[PDB]
């Protein structure tokens, strides 16, 4: 019951990574439900993974999606 | 192994020396490709009788 507090606890510091600035991709594809497939607006393709507790309905459907410049 | 690798199968990298990590569950094939933009549908005798 104690580890139900702390799950949210450190669920707030993966959430601070989100920040001014990012660069914007879009969801070309998926392939897994911890990786997927993005193409930035920089012209290169990346397969990265995806973060934690996010909508895997939404992703699906080619949308535009947040990066984080430096990775 | 080299022997899982063959022709035209797109293949993941990782950015530092590029290593190829695993091939990915979609292939890219050009023989299909020229015959799905045609675009033709499946038939049977039966369609055309006459």
């Amino acid at each position: 019951r104690h580890l139900k507090r702390e799950l949210k606890r450190a669920q707030e510091e993966v959430k601070r990574i989100q920040s001014v600035p990012l660069v914007i991709g879009q969801f070309l594809e998926p392939i897994d439900q911890n990786t997927g497939i993005v193409s930035s607006t920089t012209g290169m393709s990346y397969v990265v993974r995806i973060l934690s507790t996010l909508d895997r309905e939404l992703l699906k459907p080619s949308m535009s999606v947040a990066l984080h410049r430096h990775s | 192994n080299v022997k899982d690798l063959k022709a035209s199968q797109r293949v993941c990298l990782r950015s530092d020396s590029y290593m190829l990590h695993k091939v990915l569950e979609n292939k890219a094939d050009p023989l299909v490709s020229l015959m799905m933009v045609e675009k033709v549908p499946d038939s049977t005798y039966d369609m055309v009788g006459g």
